[PDB]
């Protein structure tokens, strides 16, 4: 959860809207196991 | 340092490959030594052996041990799930079938896993496949395992059968059965057959009250299994999966199932008909 | 001298001058979770004092036809004392408990009580009596709280398994004639180093009377039964807000 | 490190490049919640987004602590603090900062 | 390379790109009670991750008026978390704290506010105005909780002692156009060694605008403060049932 | 050891019997020094003397620093408390009177100690008795402590004044003024002039908001005083209570009281004239 | 903006216990990832069309 | 000291006071092909000056609603100056690069540009919408030339690929805030030792802008963005006459 801990300020003359971007990673002590097929994929229909 | 208040097991293992032997004894008559006599309340078995009740010989014995260690006693392949595609019915017209890999449908072998609470190991799966009346036919089958999470075929043709990264078995139902090792793949250090609890948070509800003894680290997926084929196939089929035990470390014994099994996915049990451990007689002083 | 005994943790302190010896649940003692089983990453807290004492929970009432009853754990204390808070505001939880049971009479009564822990104690239905209905037990079943439940038929545990053999389980007996306190240590037992101490309970508490109390009119007739437990080596991680269920 | 949709709402995929990033702004109330989403790596929503997420359903298992980097995109001259959290299992989304 | 840090305690951690450096107040950094000045005898019970962390409280709006606020320690986290929880079941309790204040704004507003510690932190009332009634403050003025309240006499701190000698105390000041925080580490201060959280307030946290707030129109003009603290040694003694006041 | 993560003061004193010295300094010019210029923000004070923004000469300065010691500023005899036994009226025609100790009825000592937070003494006590008028008259009176607990006398000749265990001072109202010395009798550390806290647990309605403030740890019981005689004294009497301080030492130095004292037990002040610290002028401008 | 990705690590953000991790990498080697029989054509060869 | 750079290569230097550091691609530098990968046997030419120095091409403009740009190397560069012609004359080519895009504001203007390089960029089609068409993107978008391209679909990089994920690829981000320019030092990548500068592109550079530029009215409107690159150890064999395609 992302909260306003005071909040956005901005002088006279810049936007009162802006973006973050957010970007993520696994660690050092991150591994995976047992090799799986992906949900992510699939041939809806043939390949010509 | 100017804050003094900030400053294991009894028991191991011994290999026992022969029974224990029996030393001779003669009469012991005094007091004060009284080994006849126990306090069970104590919570342990008692430590009278033979030579303090009688006068015993010597005997050198040597009867093995090896066959009641749980690896012989577990490393032997039971039936854990019959498997049928017919070609006609409401069964399976469709030439496959996805089975959730549940292994509690046969009591022999549950019965027997069931003797403890926690079971680590691998295992070797044969795959043991007929016509219904035992009869065999040229007829390719594939096998596949779906991991959960993995897509699950829609079809005798769908994309999943590609087996990309899945692992697939490709066999006829003419050779001999198939076979393959399977490592441990719990998440948990170990399957546990019994889980005295809940798999997520919430207010329990009657609704949801099937979830209790629900435990995800032994839901290891799906099998799957079709003619390998475009066009259906006229061969009824009847797959039997035999599991055999290897490898296995087993925790914490606790009373056998004494009463019919009736669900495989609880200890659930008939009321009605609460059967006794023990066949009955007339009377105490009878046989 | 094994007769005699006393317990101190805490601020507590337990004495008995009828106990039978103490029992040490399948030869273990309990501790802290060790950094090579350990998996969650960060720091515990390890209260000590604080949770590690012990709790006296309500009283039962022993009656001529009483069944049995039984607790299982944590769920008896998710809230009482500082230990429950520490359940509620934390996702992982692990420890051990010393279990003392207490039931004292007369040289005049008789009767024994089976005191015993069964790891995973997971109940069944009687399946509508005929066994064609797949019901299932009730929360207020599973996890009775801190008040325990009642055995509906104790000679299969409520679970399809003989009470002939619970003794294959750690226990201690109580034998009016002989102790009148049953005392077993008993150490963290799971699949997983730490766990939800609200989704999964590690073990039941039974207490049967296989040999059914006994008194001549005139006798006291109100002999209850006391449990109080006590965690031993409470860590907890996992920190957030409290969560009741 | 790669791209996060945490802006992946059901009015934005007609205009999927605005799901790379979300917005923040002048608030009129104190102790508002800008955003949430769930952290599980492997299930559907803003994870599905990232390598990391893509190449870990190419698997059954996980373990690991993951890692989350924001990067500000508004103006030199704005100004601001933040609350980020991390809730363990357990409780569902905090009603309150 | 002073105008940047992060405090790292439990498992929180707080970041800030303008800061003034950190107070130690009166030079000592807090620590658990030593057995030399100890007096109870019971083992303490020392939490530490789970109540040494910061709890962030609600936030404040500064506005071209605000007179000021300010808060009691520990009243202010009796009630939150684990530590509020310590604190309810134990009598005696002590530990030290990290306060850090927040508050920023844009290099076109100005303002600039004092935050000070004043140890026992006394307040009075303004006598009925005429001075011949002898009126008291009311529980929610002297403990006013998680909320804070408002200085009506800034100038003589609600209490006849002048604002302008108030950095004789540990503090520092947020000038909007020089930094946006303050971070004070207080020591336990008593007569005692521990001593109820409940009934006595050991010091107070003042924020107080002594140069008001300003800007242009059209700049954003909702300038929040946050507070946010964390127990630092948390001790707790005394143990037995819940109270809360 | 399986477990691994289970395993001060930067400023101290110095002793400066005599002001700094002024080492001699000339002219410096260049960039990267600026010791004028400094950052109040950080909560410290200035660190700036005279040699960085002017030239200095060599000044051996012997000024003494001891009379700003604590103790020679508090080690002086004040007024804490007047007690007055008049014949006629409706004060005291009994002969006796009880005062419960509190010394913050007087401004000019009281100021003084609460520019600390807590202090730590013994103290020095002087009695000096006369009639009203300043007259003195052979009457034998007698002082005694009655701690907290200790039966307070109810009369002139109350079994209290017995003393077997209470200190007690008999003197003449002719003799110099009675002098004695008390030791620390706090149960706690140090006396505390700002408790922010109530002395018990409780709802504290507005019924009982004059608990606030107020330490039992500075309670120290009631002085007592009469006439020695079973029958009535004709004099009125008037006995001034002196206090000095010994032996002190203190802790946390807060604002001066800045607008006069209305009560001895707590800091309300007259909101309807709250008085400037300093005093005011036209313009900013002009002396 | 550097294009680097972020160095911190659980024991910077929080107060960590210690862990002896034997998880092993070995599964992710790209060689365990690909060599798994995978289809890569289908030909047919009817007797009728 | 690290915000701060200048590159300078044969007659040419370049100077920015707001950087954020250089990227090297897969960690490796550029570099001539050693004899042990070679294969081809002439004798190569190798410039050195004349063609390993920086060149700026055609200015692009962002505005509130731009999609993104892309251009393909060596393709930019082979109709400009000595490197061109040395393209041109040869059969085979190689060399490596150094990306430098340029891009500055105000304190007041916000945005965030992603600078990438993507090797063997493959571009595809919409597939005439449905699908059902088998188009193929024509010469003028495969190699723009020196003008560069604009994205269609940069959500799918024109190529039914992810942006989301383009931050594997060696890059930096151009975030207004922070700095006004990114710089990627790119190694020779191929299959081959050499190639032609003219059949095969070896990788393209993508400029696209994720978090969209914004500003309040009045403020400057013309925001460009300057690509200038550099060939790095240009490499040229199997001389003949030349060639533009
Ligand atoms: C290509 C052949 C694939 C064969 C794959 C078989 C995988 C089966 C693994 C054995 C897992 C042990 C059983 C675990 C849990 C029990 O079934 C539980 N009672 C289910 O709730
Ligand atoms: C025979 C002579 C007896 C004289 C005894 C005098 C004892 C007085 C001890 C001094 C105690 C210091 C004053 C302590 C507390 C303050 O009065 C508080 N403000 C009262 O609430
Ligand atoms: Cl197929
Ligand atoms: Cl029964
Ligand atoms: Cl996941
Ligand atoms: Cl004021
Ligand atoms: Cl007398
Ligand atoms: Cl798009
Ligand atoms: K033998
Ligand atoms: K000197
Ligand atoms: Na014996
Ligand atoms: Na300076």
């Amino acid at each position: 959860t992302i909260w306003y801990q005071t909040n956005y300020v901005v002088p006279i003359g810049a936007p009162t809207t802006a973006y973050i971007v957010a970007l993520a990673a696994a660690q050092d002590n991150f591994t995976m196991k047992l090799c799986k097929d992906t949900e992510d994929i699939e041939q809806t229909a043939n390949i010509q | 340092d100017p804050i003094a208040d900030m400053i294991r097991s009894l028991t191991a293992l011994q290999v026992l490959p022969t029974a224990a032997n029996t030393e001779a004894s003669s009469h012991r008559l005094g007091t004060g030594v009284v080994p006849a006599l126990q306090a069970a309340e104590t919570g342990a078995s008692s430590n009278a052996s033979d030579k303090n009740l009688i006068e015993t010989r010597c005997v050198l014995n040597h009867h093995s041990t090896q066959e009641t260690a749980i690896g012989n006693f577990f490393s032997r392949a039971g039936l854990v799930s019959i498997i049928t595609m017919p070609t006609t019915g409401t069964q399976n017209t469709d030439g496959y079938v996805n089975w959730d890999i549940d292994l509690m449908g046969y009591a022999q072998l549950r019965r027997k896993c069931e003797l403890f609470t926690y079971m680590r190991f691998d295992a070797e799966f044969t795959f043991v496949v007929a016509k219904p009346n035992g009869e065999l036919v040229p007829q390719l089958l594939q096998y596949m395992y779906v991991p959960p999470g993995a897509p699950k075929p829609t079809s005798r043709d769908s994309f999943a059968w590609q087996t990309a990264t899945n692992p697939s078995v490709f066999v006829k139902m003419t050779d001999p059965p198939a076979q393959v090792s399977v490592p441990f793949m719990s998440p948990a250090s170990a399957y546990q057959w019994f889980y005295d609890g809940y798999p997520t948070f919430g207010e329990h509800l009657q609704a949801n009250d099937l979830d209790y003894g629900q435990c995800p680290n032994n839901m290891m997926g799906t099998f799957s299994i079709r003619t390998v084929g475009i066009e259906k196939s006229p061969h009824s089929i009847t797959l039997r999966v035999y599991m055999r035990i290897k490898h296995v470390r087993a925790w914490i014994p606790r009373p056998l199932r004494n009463q019919p099994y009736l669900f495989k996915t609880n200890p659930n049990y008939k009321g009605n008909d609460i059967k006794c451990t023990s066949t009955s007689r007339d009377k105490i002083t009878t046989l | 001298s094994d007769r005699v005994a006393q317990l101190t943790i805490g601020n507590s302190t337990i004495t008995t001058q009828e106990a039978a010896n103490i029992v040490i649940a399948y030869g273990e003692w309990p501790e802290y979770c060790p950094d090579t089983d350990a998996t969650a990453v960060d720091k515990p807290t390890r209260p000590d004092v604080s949770v590690n004492r012990f709790f006296t929970l309500d009283t039962k009432s022993w009656a001529k036809d009483s069944k049995g009853w039984y607790w299982k754990f944590p769920d008896v204390l998710t809230e009482v004392g500082v230990f429950g808070q520490n359940a509620q505001f934390h996702y992982l939880y692990r420890s051990g408990f010393c279990v003392h049971v207490q039931c004292n009479a007369s040289k005049f009564h008789q009767g024994a009580l089976l005191v015993a822990v069964l790891p995973e104690y997971v109940l069944g239905t009687i399946a509508g009596g005929t066994g064609n209905e797949n019901s299932h037990p009730p929360y207020a079943t599973t996890q009775p709280g801190q008040v325990g439940a009642v055995l509906t038929h104790p000679y299969v545990l409520d679970a399809g398994i003989p009470l002939s053999q619970l003794t294959v389980c750690p226990h201690q007996w109580i034998n009016l004639r002989t102790n009148n306190c049953a005392t077993i240590i008993v150490p963290y037992m799971n699949t997983v180093p730490f766990d939800s101490a609200l989704n999964h309970c590690n073990f039941g508490l039974l207490v049967i009377p296989v040999v059914p109390l006994d008194f001549n009119t005139g006798a006291t007739s109100e002999i209850p039964i006391t449990v109080t437990i006590a965690p031993m080596c409470a860590e907890f991680a996992g920190l957030r807000q409290a969560v009741k269920q | 490190e790669t791209i996060l949709e945490v802006n992946n709402l059901k009015t934005n995929e007609t205009t999927p490049m605005q799901r790379l990033c979300f917005p923040v702004s002048v608030q009129s109330k104190t102790g508002e919640l800008c955003a949430a989403f769930r952290a599980d790596p492997g299930r559907d929503g803003p994870w599905q987004s990232t390598i990391l997420g893509q190449l870990c359903r190419y698997y059954t298992q996980w373990s690991g602590s993951l890692e989350v980097t924001f990067m500000f995109a508004g103006s030199f001259m704005a100004t601001g603090k933040m609350l980020i959290a991390y809730t363990p299992p357990g409780g569902n989304v905090p009603a309150d900062r």
